[PDB]
Formats: C-alpha cells, sequence, structure tokens
C-alpha cells in the first residue's frame, strides 16, 4: 500500500543547509497533501508544514516559516524539505506523513554539529578492589570523546551477555559523545576469567578490544 | 499555537489493567483529535481519529473519547506490546499541534539498586581529565537520586547521567552517572562518594573511595 521513504542519518555543520527527501509510492503522489513533522528527544512533535504536490502550493507553521522550504519533484514522486541556517536546535528526527495518518516515513535523523570525526578513548572501569561486599562485582568500559554516533560494545567477543548494560551515549559540553558499558559478574570470577570489552566506532572505522582487570598497586 | 496539554508524562501499569491518558486543548477543537502509539526507533502509528474512531487494524482495547477541549485515550486489558509512548494531536486548526507524550512502562516489585563506584583510570589522568563513575544496577522504579560528594562537599553541575530502557527479562532499570573533574581538582581532594536515594532503600546508600595508591 502507501509507502513513504526517507533517508537515514545526516550530519551537518551549523550555518549549513540540508535537503531531506521523501519518496512516495502506492498512491497517486499528486493527489494527497504531504505533511512534515519534527521530533526532538522527549520534546513533543511539531508540525512544520504541508505541500500540495499537484499545484506546488504550500502552508507553513509560522514557527518554521524562515527555516523550512517544501518542494516536490513530480517526475520522481518525491517530496523535499530544505532546512536552512542550521543550529543545534534543528537536530531532530524529521518525518513526512499526512494530516492525521497511519502513513509515515521511517524518519531521518539530522545532527547539527561543528565537531570532526574522532575515534573514542576507552578507559577501564576496574572491578572495585579488596574483597566483595555481596559476592557480586561490577566492571566496565568508559568509551569517551568520540564523534559522530554510534559506537557499539560487546563483551568477550560476544561470549558474555548476561548482566551487561550498555548505556545511552551522552553529548558532552565539548561536543563529543561518551558512554559506558558495564557488566556484573561474580567477585569469585575475577581471578579465573578475563573480561574484555569490544568497542567499535564504525564512523571512524575504529575498533578496540580493552581488557579490564582489578587495579594493583604493584603494577605499572 | 493551539496547545494540547498531555498528562501524565509517564505511568506504570500491569498486564490486564486499564490505562487512561488525557489531553486538554487551549481552544475548542471539536472532535478533530487523533491518538498515536510510538515505540523507540519507529515512526508513529495511528490509533484513533475523530476523537473516538478506532483506526483499522487497531485492537478494540484502545478507545478514545472527548469533545471540545478534554480528550481521553483509554487502554483496557493492558498487554506487554502496549508498552510504548502515546500522544495526541489536534487538526481542527493549523498549525497542527501535538501533546507532549506519555510513556507507559510495566510495573514490578520494588528493587533497590546495587551501587558501585569507579575511580578514574591512571590512563585517563594523563589526559588532564578525571571521570568518576557511579553505577546503579537493576532497580525499580526508575526514579533515583545520585548525589556526588568530594571531601563531603556537594557537587553540582559537573555530572551527567544515562538510564537504560526497562530490562526485557526482569523489568528493572540501570543508570550510570559520570562526574567530570579536572586532574588538578581530583588530585587536590581525597574522599570521593556517590550517595544514592531510592524507594527501595530504607536509608541512603553511599559508595566511596579515597584517592591514593
Amino acid at each position: 500500500q502507501v509507502q513513504l521513504l526517507e533517508s537515514g542519518a545526516e550530519l551537518v555543520k551549523p550555518g549549513a543547509s540540508v535537503k531531506l527527501s521523501c519518496k512516495a509510492s502506492g498512491y497517486t503522489f499528486t493527489s494527497y497533501w504531504m505533511h512534515w513533522v519534527k521530533q526532538r528527544p522527549g520534546r513533543g512533535l511539531e508540525w512544520i508544514g504541508r505541500i500540495d504536490p499537484n499545484s506546488g502550493g504550500t502552508k507553513y507553521n509560522e514557527k518554521f516559516k524562515s527555516k523550512a522550504t517544501l518542494t516536490v519533484d513530480k517526475p520522481s514522486s518525491t517530496a523535499y524539505m530544505q532546512l536552512s541556517s542550521l543550529t543545534s536546535e534543528d537536530s531532530a528526527v524529521y518525518y513526512c506523513t499526512r494530516r492525521d495518518s497511519d502513513y509515515w516515513g521511517a524518519g531521518t535523523t539530522v545532527t547539527v554539529s561543528s565537531a570532526s570525526t574522532k575515534g573514542p578513548s576507552v578507559f577501564p572501569l576496574a572491578p572495585s578492589s579488596k574483597s566483595t561486599s555481596g559476592g557480586t562485582a561490577a566492571l566496565g568500559c568508559l568509551v569517551k570523546d568520540y564523534f559522530p554516533e554510534p559506537v557499539t560494545v560487546s563483551w568477550n567477543s560476544g561470549a558474555l551477555t548476561s548482566g551487561v548494560h550498555t548505556f545511552p551515549a551522552v553529548l558532552q559540553s565539548s561536543g563529543l559523545y561518551s558512554l559506558s558499558s558495564v557488566v556484573t559478574v561474580p567477585s569469585s570470577s575475577l581471578g579465573t576469567q578475563t573480561y574484555i570489552c569490544n568497542v567499535n566506532h564504525k564512523p571512524s572505522n575504529t575498533k578496540v578490544d580493552k581488557k579490564v582487570e582489578p587495579k594493583s598497586c604493584d603494577k605499572t | 499555537e493551539l496547545v494540547m496539554t498531555q498528562t501524565p508524562k509517564f505511568m506504570s501499569t500491569s498486564v490486564g489493567d486499564r490505562v487512561s491518558i488525557t489531553c486538554k486543548a487551549s481552544q475548542n477543537v471539536g472532535t478533530a483529535v487523533a491518538w498515536y502509539q510510538q515505540k523507540p526507533g519507529q515512526s508513529p502509528k495511528l490509533l484513533i481519529y475523530s476523537a473516538s474512531n478506532r483506526y483499522t487494524g487497531v485492537p478494540d482495547r484502545f478507545t478514545g473519547s472527548g469533545s471540545g477541549t478534554d480528550f481521553t485515550l483509554t487502554i483496557s486489558n493492558m498487554q506487554s506490546e502496549d508498552l510504548a509512548d502515546y500522544f495526541c494531536q489536534q487538526y481542527s486548526s493549523y498549525p497542527l499541534t501535538f501533546g507532549g507524550g506519555t510513556k507507559v512502562e510495566i510495573k514490578r516489585t520494588v528493587a533497590a539498586p546495587s551501587v558501585f563506584i569507579f575511580p578514574p583510570s591512571d590512563e585517563q589522568l594523563k589526559s588532564g581529565t578525571a571521570s568518576v563513575v557511579c553505577l546503579l544496577n537493576n532497580f525499580y522504579p526508575r526514579e533515583a537520586k545520585v548525589q556526588w560528594k568530594v571531601d563531603n562537599a556537594l557537587q553540582s553541575g559537573n555530572s551527567q547521567e544515562s538510564v537504560t530502557e526497562q530490562d526485557s527479562k526482569d523489568s528493572t532499570y540501570s543508570l550510570s552517572s559520570t562526574l567530570t573533574l579536572s586532574k588538578a581538582d581530583y588530585e587536590k581532594h581525597k574522599v570521593y562518594a556517590c550517595e544514592v536515594t531510592h524507594q527501595g532503600l530504607s536509608s541512603p546508600v553511599t559508595k566511596s573511595f579515597n584517592r591514593g595508591e
């Protein structure tokens, strides 16, 4: 039936512009207004505007009047939305859809940043020390100062999954991301099993396996 | 700018129970109201339109009501697949506007967090920065308070936290809090502590370490 195809993710610098596409199928494109919506992490959706593909006529939310420009390409049954003079506030997931419909694009994620591609530094979150307080120990890896998202983390080449918690990344004031991945294991296992986090940052094609061990005053 | 005020922002329920979500309009919107369901990483799906007309394919457990300014989305016999975000929308007038959303989570017995504190690695200190991490593991409900203290002085504004989604198997949450200090600041002080408060803790739990080695 009705299908609306958007792009995936796009990184753009402040001051620049981006042109998002929405390829329609399953219906007569020129028939049916195409609407655009913006969604920021836990910020409530916002209606940007709509376009009549047949006439090219448009209507905008006054809030986006000076930032968004809707157009269409009849030959390719594709609707476009150009966002200008980008700022951090324009970072969001954008959708094409209809007035109140079940037909939505999968959403395109725009990230506005001046940061440059950078692989992460991986630091150990060493299992406590001395003796255990509950027979259970916690250890992990602090994957920080990387850009852009995402990074993936596995443990022991996938051999360890139970008790693993890889947290959502956070954007630091520096403009770089950081996230931690932890796992709880028996304290009694620290001396018989090796724990290694496998970190992959595809945007920089960087990968690194970091062994996490208890901290020892004797070692350098 | 017809505001649709949606409540509650978050709510917990059990399978088989009923859920009620409210949206109030700043102007009369007749019955031109729609409700949508949205799960992480996915686009919204239409549930109700015209305030009470259930969209095709939607379970009869979903019902919408209201006329004028107050609208309600009711979910009966709650099912695990209903755990998601829900939001309203008015299309009586342009610009179209949406409610702020409501996240529906699953309830379970209270579980106190297991807390762990991690000092910065010597490897990182060579960078001039010191990240101290506090882990709150497998707890419920989601609400938790982490207070960082250095030499017993309360820290403010220098920590960032992250929380996982409800665990598929035990329905708990876990959170990580990272305290960012300059190497100089870290080297100047001695006692580092993470104080945790939570419904499941009779008294606050503080994990701490002294810088040394």
